[PDB]
């Protein structure tokens, strides 16, 4: 059932081989693991922002905290669980939202 | 309609003791040893006195629970 | 080798108390000086839990459920790893952790597991685990979970992900939990999309293991201005700590506080109804 | 890759817990053919699978 090509340095072009690649995308109800590189901007301090950090959204005014936060914290909230600071995901650092 | 009520706890300040007791609203003790029925509800966790006393944490129907050794 | 030890230790269960161990970190929220209360799996607090040791050796298998709490203690030859899985019985893929001196790898993968899994020992090997694999997801690699110092873990699967926490604390009874208040930190997210319904510890051939199983109750968790979480009260395990959650409180006033409702419930059910045997006619109306 | 399957028995590699920029494989110019169907080609970074 399986027949060799004869790959030929003689080939004219439609006979020479080539490299074929498939990327299949596969979208299914899991986890989604295979991401683009994702987008950002630059951080602006003390201005009214429209905020996105990895998917932690909001509105408000970043200037640099005093508290820190564990490991596996990178946001903080308030007393009624609303942004208090969030942490930049490419400098991590504490910024309080105003 | 089946027995059922509020349920209450009785506690001294946590800073006291932590000796506590579950009050249950119009209900009979078999159902919510130191048992003590009446009718306030049963309170679990708990002994009685038939003689008067100040009143400290309240029950109902003019009966209180206090803490004594 | 993959030699089946068979050794059937049968030890009782030895349950003893989780006192106020079994608190992990649920999320990534900073908090100071509040008591968040919160619902999640966590081991409820003073339940009799579990210690079996293999010391022969076995590897038991419990069911998983929600999550497992796992903690364990080993002298000089010491043992480094899980399986879990919904089968282990080589259909259908599974989670095995091997965890050495420098590095841990967290794989999910179809293993054809040996009839009594062991890592083969200067390192573990997985060919005594399971002599081959194939149809793998993913293999993850990061730092090993090491430090008298018992290794406190969490096993949970959330959303697909396997999410596994981890904690050293000092050991006062070989066979016995050090008492204190524990918050464990998440070191592994998979995002495996795989379903557990059994875990088998994995031991390594040279061991007492402490295992009990998650259940979805309300912690009341009193956070300091490090986000650590300092202490906690298991609600509705005693009338106490009812009245401290239900008052957000990590301490009571003197008085009464009603915390429930109590309600008596049915012990049968009765059905009563007219007796027709004519299937009615309607299948008729169809005909 | 330093070899490529046969058609008959063509290689699959299964991509999962990675990040990719697939702008680049038509920055590139690389290709000779080069055809995307569902997702369009113009650098669709912005999905995750
Ligand atoms: C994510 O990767 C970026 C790469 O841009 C990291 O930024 C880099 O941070 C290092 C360490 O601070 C910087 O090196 C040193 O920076 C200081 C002051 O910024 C400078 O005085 C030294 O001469 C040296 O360059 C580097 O410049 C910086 N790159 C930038 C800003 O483009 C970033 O730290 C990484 N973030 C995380 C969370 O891993
Ligand atoms: C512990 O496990 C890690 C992960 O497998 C080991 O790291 C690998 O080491 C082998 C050879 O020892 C290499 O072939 C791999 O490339 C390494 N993998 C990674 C992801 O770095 C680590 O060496 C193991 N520890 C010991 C003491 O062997
Ligand atoms: C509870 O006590 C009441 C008052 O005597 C009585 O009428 C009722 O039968 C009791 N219920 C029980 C025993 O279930
Ligand atoms: C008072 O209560 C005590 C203890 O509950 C009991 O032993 C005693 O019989 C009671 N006395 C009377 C007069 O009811
Ligand atoms: C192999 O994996 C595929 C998809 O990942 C699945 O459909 C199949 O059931 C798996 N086979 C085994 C034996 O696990
Ligand atoms: C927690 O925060 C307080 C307030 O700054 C600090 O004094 C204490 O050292 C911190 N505890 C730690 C870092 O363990
Ligand atoms: C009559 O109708 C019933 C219900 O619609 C159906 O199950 C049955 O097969 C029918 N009998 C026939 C078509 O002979």
């Amino acid at each position: 059932p399986l027949q060799s090509y004869g790959f030929q340095p003689t080939n004219g072009v439609g006979y020479q081989p080539y490299r074929v690649v498939v990327l299949s995308f596969e979208l299914l109800h899991a986890p989604a693991t295979v991401c683009g590189p994702k987008k950002s901007t630059n951080l602006v301090k003390n201005k009214c922002v429209n905020f996105n950090f990895n998917g932690l959204t909001g509105t408000g005014v970043l200037t640099e905290s005093n508290k820190k936060f564990l490991p596996f914290q990178q946001f903080g909230r308030d007393i009624a669980d609303t942004t208090d600071a969030v942490r930049d995901p490419q400098t991590l650092e504490i910024l309080d939202i105003t | 309609p089946c027995s059922f009520g509020g349920v209450s706890v009785i506690t001294p300040g946590t800073n006291t003791s932590n000796q506590v007791a579950v009050l249950y609203q119009d209900v009979n003790c078999t159902e919510v040893s130191n048992v003590f029925q009446t009718r306030a509800g049963c309170l679990i966790g708990a002994e009685h006195v038939n003689n008067s006393y100040e009143c400290d944490i309240p029950i109902g129907a003019g009966i209180c629970a206090s803490y004594q050794t | 080798q993959c030699v089946n030890l068979t050794t059937r230790t049968q030890l009782p269960p030895a349950y003893t108390n989780s006192f106020t161990r079994g608190v992990y970190y649920p999320d990534k929220v900073f908090r100071s000086s509040v008591l968040h209360s919160t619902q999640d799996l966590f081991l409820p607090f003073f339940s009799n839990v579990t210690w079996f040791h293999a010391i022969r050796f076995d590897n038991p298998v419990l069911p998983f459920n929600d999550g497992v709490y796992f903690a364990s203690t080993e002298k000089s030859n010491i043992i480094r790893g899980w399986i879990f899985g919904t089968t282990l019985d080589s259909k259908t893929q599974s989670l095995l952790i091997v965890n050495n001196a420098t590095n841990v790898v967290i794989k999910v993968c179809e293993f054809q597991f040996c009839n009594d899994p062991f890592l083969g020992v200067w390192m573990e090997s997985e060919f005594r685990v399971y002599s081959s694999a194939n149809n793998c997801t993913f293999e993850y690699v990061s730092q090993p979970f090491l430090m008298k110092n018992l290794r406190e873990f969490v096993f949970k699967n959330i959303d697909g992900y396997f999410k596994i926490y981890s904690k050293h604390t000092p050991i006062n009874l070989v066979r016995d939990l050090p008492q204190g208040f524990s918050a464990l930190e998440p070191l592994v997210d998979l995002p495996i999309g795989i379903n557990i319904t059994r875990f088998q510890t994995l031991l390594a051939l040279h061991a007492a293991y402490y295992v009990g199983y998650l259940q979805p109750r309300t912690f009341l968790l009193k956070y300091n201005e490090n986000g650590t979480i300092t202490d906690a009260v298991d609600c509705a395990l005693d009338p106490l700590s009812e009245t401290k959650c239900t008052l957000k409180s990590f301490t009571v006033e003197k008085g009464i506080y009603q915390t429930s409702n109590f309600r008596v419930q049915p012990t049968e059910s009765i059905v009563r109804f007219p007796n027709i045997t004519n299937l009615c006619p309607f299948g008729e109306v169809f005909n | 890759a330093t070899r490529f399957a046969s058609v008959y028995a063509w290689n699959r590699k299964r991509i999962s817990n990675c990040v990719a920029d697939y702008s680049v494989l038509y920055n590139s110019a690389s290709f000779s053919t080069f055809k995307c169907y569902g997702v369009s080609p113009t650098k669709l970074n912005d999905l995750c699978f």
